[PDB]
């Protein structure tokens, strides 16, 4: 019955201090050892690092120094501090059990100096309107947005199927990501498609009509 | 079960503690000698209402259930009575854990007094492990 | 540091197949390694510990066995919810580590990418940018290599890939490569081309298009 649950901010700016919670929930804080793993872009897995019964904490070495590991027993939380991180930090963190046995679901914290911003939607369409053969692929590009994540539909919703929405990436400290929808060249231009893309941070939602 | 010294040595070689978070086999085979006499059906009962069990004695307070002591924090997750069997793998996972703490070794008083700083290679030398 | 080497990088099955799974230790670690699955947007699940030790709860069709620095995990006839990834980890010695994990992806037919490439809206030309963007949809194998040219060039600079998971719908994969330029370096050039090349053919698939003559 022993479950954990991370949290903590969300973002952090180059720097400054990287601070999370573990919530243990079940049994006491003093009834297991507990650890904190990171989970880096590209599946790169790191122990950084866990607190005993005693109260005694080992420190993965590569950051030794930068990091804390504590308890409150009243609480029954335990918590990760890592100090001056960089962009390099950026990382899925959970916490588990020593044993292993029993892993929150993880949360992802960002290390940027960005500020919130929208971003700038663009159509994509054939060129100079040519189309093809029996079947069209037009898209929608969302650049330079932060923080994560933006939502993307085509038609409202009305049109769902033969999407491909892309992963977002980093470019030049602000997010791009782009989604292709493929309909039949009787359904396009006789039926307008649109792209809506909202981005929760800051509050907006745009259209664009291809 | 009653077992022979290399025999041990070289359970404990296959169930990893050669060499564990530092630990030399000899640690572990001098250990088990002065706290069980390789005897993994030992038990001991503590004062505090606890019990100590098994080959490596491990008590039921902090690291094994058995159902009936005061202040169980089952540290091993383990039904005490998993660490008396032949069978030494739940003993040694235990062993594995309660060694990762930082007082490591020291875990175990008989060992502090009987072994840390000795020459314990000599208790699996003449093994053929 | 202890040094954890898992192969293969990926393997592609069929459901019912059965697969071993290696990592390898760069010093003897004994029987302490762990091995765990960490399906796409869950968490790391441990499923054999101490090399070979069952977990309950786990199912039987995972089994491990190995010593020293040579381990391998086995699945007994994968199932169709066994996909994803799979790292075995050390306890021997602190710092614990990870291996670089292998992924055990659906084995489906071949099928060559569609491709599709577009230019610079007004919009974007208008703000000062200029990006071009190729989609390549509905391949498999995963493995493809993109190029761009421009004017005959070979391009590398500000090129960046995106490739989505293996498709739920069709277990294929689908791959977003787009070159970002300013307006100036746009209207400096004419031929813009973006060539894929993959196993089902030995000439690669071509789009292109001139910014003077559509």
């Amino acid at each position: 019955e022993v479950q954990l649950q991370e949290s903590g901010p969300s973002l952090v700016k180059p720097s400054q201090t990287l601070s999370l919670t573990c919530s243990v929930t079940g049994d006491s804080v003093t009834s297991d050892y507990w650890s904190w793993i990171r989970k880096f872009p590209g599946n790169k897995l790191e122990y950084m690092g866990y607190i005993s019964y005693s109260g005694s904490t080992y420190y993965h070495p590569s950051l030794k120094s930068r990091i804390s590991i504590t308890r409150d027993t009243s609480k029954n939380q335990y918590y990760l501090q890592l100090n001056s991180v960089t962009t390099e930090d950026t990382a899925t963190y959970y916490c588990a059990s020593w044993g292993g046995d029993v892993w929150g679901a993880g949360t992802t914290v960002t290390v940027s100096s960005a500020k919130t911003t929208a971003p700038s939607v663009y159509p994509l369409a054939p060129v100079c309107g040519d189309t093809t053969g029996s079947s069209v692929t037009l898209g929608c590009l969302v650049k330079g947005y932060f923080p994560e994540p933006v939502t993307l539909t085509w038609n409202s919703g009305s049109l769902s199927s033969g999407v491909h929405t892309f992963p977002a990436v980093l470019q030049s400290d602000l997010y791009t990501l782009s989604s292709s929808v493929t309909v039949t060249s009787s359904t396009w231009p006789s039926q307008s498609i649109t792209c809506n893309v909202a981005h929760p941070a800051s509050s907006t939602k745009v259209d664009k009509k291809i | 079960k009653v077992f022979g010294r290399c025999e041990l040595a070289a359970a404990m070689k296959r169930h990893g503690l050669d060499n564990y978070r530092g630990y030399s086999l000899g640690n572990w085979v001098c250990a088990a000698k002065f706290e069980s006499n390789f005897n993994t059906q030992a038990t001991n009962r503590n004062t505090d209402g606890s019990t100590d069990y098994g080959i490596l004695q491990i008590n039921s307070r902090w690291w094994c259930n058995d159902g009936r002591t005061p202040g169980s924090r089952n540290l091993c997750n383990i039904p005490c009575s998993a660490l008396l069997s032949s069978d030494i793998t739940a003993s040694v996972n235990c062993a594995a854990k309660i060694v990762s703490d930082g007082n490591g070794m020291n875990a175990w008083v008989a060992w502090r007094n009987r072994c840390k700083g000795t020459d314990v290679q000599a208790w699996i030398r003449g093994c053929r492990l | 540091d202890i040094v954890l080497t898992q192969s293969p990088a990926t393997l592609s099955v069929t459901p019912g197949d059965s697969v071993s799974l290696s990592c390898r230790a760069s010093q003897s670690i004994s029987n302490n390694l762990h091995w765990y699955q960490q399906k796409s947007h869950e968490s790391p699940r441990l499923l054999i510990k101490y090399a070979s030790q069952s977990i309950s709860g786990i199912p039987s069709r995972f089994s491990g066995s190995g010593s020293g620095t040579d381990f391998t995990l086995s699945i007994n006839s994968v199932e169709t919810e066994d996909f994803g990834m799979y790292f075995c980890q050390q306890s021997n010695s602190w710092p614990y580590t990870f291996g670089g994990g292998t992924k055990l992806e659906i084995k489906r037919a071949d099928a060559a990418p569609t491709v599709s490439i577009f230019p610079p809206s007004s919009e974007q030309l208008t703000s000062g940018g200029a990006s071009v963007v190729c989609f390549l949809n509905n391949f498999y194998p995963k493995d493809i290599n993109v190029k761009w040219k421009i004017d005959g060039s070979e391009r590398q600079n500000g090129v960046l890939n995106s490739w989505t998971d293996q498709d739920s719908k069709d277990s294929t994969y689908s791959m977003s490569s787009t070159l970002t330029l300013t307006k100036d370096e746009y209207e400096r050039h004419n031929s813009y081309t973006c060539e894929a090349t993959h196993k089902t053919s030995t000439s690669p698939i071509v789009k292109s298009f001139n910014r003077n003559e559509c």
